[PDB]
RNA sequence: CGUAAAGCGCACGCAGGCGGUUUGUUAAGUCAGAUGUGAAAUCCCCGGGCUCAACCUGGGAACUGCAUCUGAUACUGGCAA
RNA sequence: GCGGCCCCCUGGACGAAGACUGACGCUCAGGUGCGAAAGCGUGGGGAGCAAACAGGAUUAGAUACCCUGGUAGUCCACGCCGUAAACGAUGUCGACUUGGAGGUUGUGCCCUUGAGGCGUGGCUUCCGGAGCUAACGCGUUAAGUCGACCGCCUGGGGAGUAC
RNA sequence: CGCGGGGUGGAGCAGCCUGGUAGCUCGUCGGGCUCAUAACCCGAAGAUCGUCGGUUCAAAUCCGGCCCCCGCAACCA
RNA sequence: AAGGAGGUAUUCAUGUU
């Protein structure tokens, strides 16, 4: 399902960052300069939203994995609910350096993450001598909040959908390296190389980022579906 | 079906508080002959393990060549931090003429008739790497027609 | 239909001005232990201390959903930040009302608590003003500390509040 | 040729080197063809004779050059605007 | 290299709008000129500072650092010298190639809504992208991509020395 | 005993030649999938390369020994 | 010399002083 273009506006996707912030790989993706911050022609936007949103659903209807990347506390709650919601995976949190080029690591650190949730409520030995029930709880939700959207994606990922490109410059050059469709929201000091399907839009905004995130999640849950 | 040949170690210090810790740099490369090769460069305290690291790395990062027979298809230069190389599409059965690294290189690759030589620095690393991009930046008769919007019996 | 991005972006501009310093209402989207969000249709949501929002008792008078007017300091501060203060929006309707008071001239109070160029000075949220040398009390009152330290409760008769200034007279009240 | 050897301390300026754009003209540079010559031996190619080879030898190719003549006029040069 | 203020003589640069000439251009071996400081010649001047020198200290020694003095010189006029880490350790001219923050000096427009807003030049400092580089770093003032001319290098010492 | 071939997760198979890299299918478990089974998808577990050695920077691979397995081996009245 | 605050730093009526 698109989006419309109104729709787009009401939310405040043409709004981007000051003028002197900007990238000039970005200039192509502007449409003005008001008050010194730079406006996104959404004109640009629209095509590329629905293409985008079309990738996505091939692979959707092929069975990806999709892992939605936002980190900004803005866009964190959104991105988990949206990946709930399409029941795909999601990193809400600090992106681990090297979490897709170091899977072997992270592997092991999901094997530990299921082995303490598993004693822990499963094993229920409730008595732990106090002190280490509590680092055992204690390292047990660390762990989950970490790496909780993930425990269940068991390999890579098909596509990694990304809030703000600027921010997670790093997943990005991850998915590179690996090589993998990136479906990234890039503002106007954003860097666009890196991204395979360019969405331009203002990654700041929640009322944007919920929009960007029921779009997907309709498109990814049509195409799983079928 | 990966042939895979070691083509340099050398020991290496790090001078810490005690004394001098020596360890061994491996640099080797791999290819499947047809056409794929790709060079690995690992370290540890042990010869052993340093080759290893290094043969798992030249195994990843791999990189295709367009192969015209057996052979280049065009004079090709290549550069790097001291090497300069030039290689050349010697005719069938003169046997790849050139020197030490290159040589390794492109016997995994699988060319067989080459003329080359290595100008400014011969150190291994750079010119394996130098020779690596310059077979990279070759292009065949397909793609420079393709890329120019002509047929190969117009390119000729 | 092909309403052009140019188009649609003026009448979104003629909606909302983006001058720093004024004043716009926001719906407060949540609120959490110090912090209020405030969407006020900006590039991002504002993030302004709960303390600020907390009422003269300490109290949290605001809620979900709520309207209130917060001024602009600027569409971002570097972050995509839009950095709005509502405090800065009850200097000015402080500074509003201290107009109409001083129009008005009604019952009114506020920490005398300085020395004017001809007496004493009064603060009052947002409203500096003066109570002169020989006018801070009606007798002959060394009570200018009085007026510098203790709050005056008058009204106001002569204001200049682009130049910070009031009159916080030693009036009938 | 910033720091490894290497930018004159700085400028002006003769000889010299280089020359924005259009048209005409010339044909000097340039290019094409032809003719003369560029000794033989040597080098190279295809053969032949010493029992093979070295060696000897037939024919070609080559001798990247120079000169003259006949053409071409895109570029460079000359002349004219 | 130039630093109080004033006057006289005088060179260059830049901006605006036009008008004019019509390739009259760029570079440059020899050559010519300018060229900090110290130094030299002749004649003046000489406050302060200060090589040399004298004395007092310090030290194992102290032909120095420290202290008290102190002559050439530093200043002026006219000549000579012609060397510096004379350095941006980066020859001159021209063209092209993403940006940001400043400074300085012009100038056009917008209601100068009052100190403002939007342009358009010249010179200049910092940060940084591609690209380049051995790396350090340079980065529209290039050490980037190119074109024209000139100067210079060929291991370290011997030696910028001998003849 | 003679000659030849073979021994690789539980089973069936690559990898041996060129010394560096333990793979494929079935089976097991879990999850998803199915109301459930089944089918399908995703994960997880499972050999020390028969064993004893030798060589080498490094051995399932090269060499030898032993153990077995299979084929061939001329002997039953 | 030591400690605290503000900035790249001042606008912050003159008057008063
Ligand atoms: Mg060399
Ligand atoms: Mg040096
Ligand atoms: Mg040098
Ligand atoms: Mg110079
Ligand atoms: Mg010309
Ligand atoms: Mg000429
Ligand atoms: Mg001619
Ligand atoms: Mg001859
Ligand atoms: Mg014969
Ligand atoms: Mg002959
Ligand atoms: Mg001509
Ligand atoms: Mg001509
Ligand atoms: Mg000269
Ligand atoms: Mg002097
Ligand atoms: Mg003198
Ligand atoms: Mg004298
Ligand atoms: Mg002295
Ligand atoms: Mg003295
Ligand atoms: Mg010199
Ligand atoms: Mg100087
Ligand atoms: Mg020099
Ligand atoms: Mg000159
Ligand atoms: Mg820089
Ligand atoms: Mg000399
Ligand atoms: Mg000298």
């Amino acid at each position: 399902a698109t989006v419309s273009m109104r729709d787009m506006l009401k939310a405040g996707v043409h709004f981007g960052h000051q003028t002197r912030y900007w990238n000039p790989k970005m200039k192509p993706f502007i449409f003005g300069a008001r008050n010194k911050v730079h406006i996104i022609n959404l004109e640009k936007t629209v095509p590329m939203f629905n293409e985008a949103l079309a990738e996505l659903n091939k692979i959707a209807s092929r069975k990806g994995k999709i892992l939605f990347v936002g980190t900004k506390r803005a866009a964190s709650e959104a991105v988990k609910d949206a990946a709930l919601s399409c029941d795909q995976f999601f990193v809400n949190h600090r992106w681990l350096g090297g979490m897709l080029t170091n899977w072997k690591t992270v592997r092991q650190s999901i094997k530990r993450l299921k082995d303490l949730e598993t004693q822990s409520q499963d094993g229920t030995f409730d008595k732990l001598t106090k002190k280490e029930a509590l680092m055992r709880t204690r390292e047990l939700e660390k762990l989950e909040n970490s790496l909780g959207g993930i425990k269940d994606m068991g390999g890579l990922p098909d596509a990694l959908f990304v809030i703000d490109a600027d921010h997670e410059h790093i997943a990005i050059k991850e998915a590179n390296n690996l090589g993998i469709p990136v479906f990234a929201i890039v503002d106007t000091n954003s860097d666009p190389d890196g991204v395979d399907f360019v969405i331009p839009g203002n990654d700041d905004a929640i009322r944007a980022v919920t929009l960007y995130l029921g779009a997907v999640a309709a498109t990814v849950r049509e195409g799983r579906s079928q | 079906e990966l042939q895979e040949k070691l083509i340099a170690v050398n020991r290496v210090s790090k001078t810490v508080k005690g004394g001098r810790i020596f360890s061994f740099t491996a640099l080797t490369v791999v290819g499947d002959g047809n056409g794929r090769v790709g060079f690995g460069y690992g370290k540890a305290r042990e010869v052993p393990a340093a080759i290893q690291k290094a043969m798992e790395k030249a195994r990843r990062n791999m990189i295709n060549v367009a192969l015209n027979n057996g052979t280049l298809q065009h004079p090709v230069k290549g550069v790097h931090t001291g090497s300069r190389v030039f290689m050349q599409p010697a005719s069938e059965g003169t046997g790849i003429i050139a020197g030490g690294a290159m040589r390794a290189v492109l016997e995994v690759a699988g060319v067989h008739n080459v003329l080359a030589k290595a100008y400014g620095s011969t150190n291994p690393i750079n010119v394996v790497r130098a020779t690596i991009d310059g077979l990279e930046n070759m292009n065949s008769p397909e793609m420079v027609a393709a890329k120019r919007g002509k047929s190969v019996e117009e390119i000729l | 239909m092909t309403e052009s991005f140019a188009q649609l972006f003026e009448e979104s501009l003629k909606e909302i001005e983006t001058r720093p310093g004024s004043i716009v209402r926001g719906v407060v989207v949540a609120i959490d232990k110090d912090v209020v969000l405030v969407d006020a249709g900006l590039k991002s949501e504002s993030a302004i201390p709960a303390e600020q929002f907390k009422n003269a008792q300490g109290e949290l008078e605001i809620q979900v959903g709520d309207e209130v007017d917060v001024a602009l300091d600027a569409v971002e501060d570097g972050f995509g930040e839009t950095l709005l203060s509502r405090e800065k929006a009850k200097r000015h309707e402080a500074w509003i009302t201290l107009e109409k008071a001083y129009e008005d001239a009604e019952t009114v109070t506020g920490v005398i608590n300085g020395k004017v160029k001809g007496g004493f000075t009064v603060e009052l949220n947002g409203i500096r003003a003066f109570l002169p040398g020989s006018l801070v009390d009606v007798r002959p009152v060394r009570d200018t500390l009085h007026l510098e330290g203790k709050e005056l409760e008058f009204k106001v008769i002569k204001l200049d509040q682009k130049r910070n200034n009031v009159v916080v007279s030693r009036r009938a009240v």
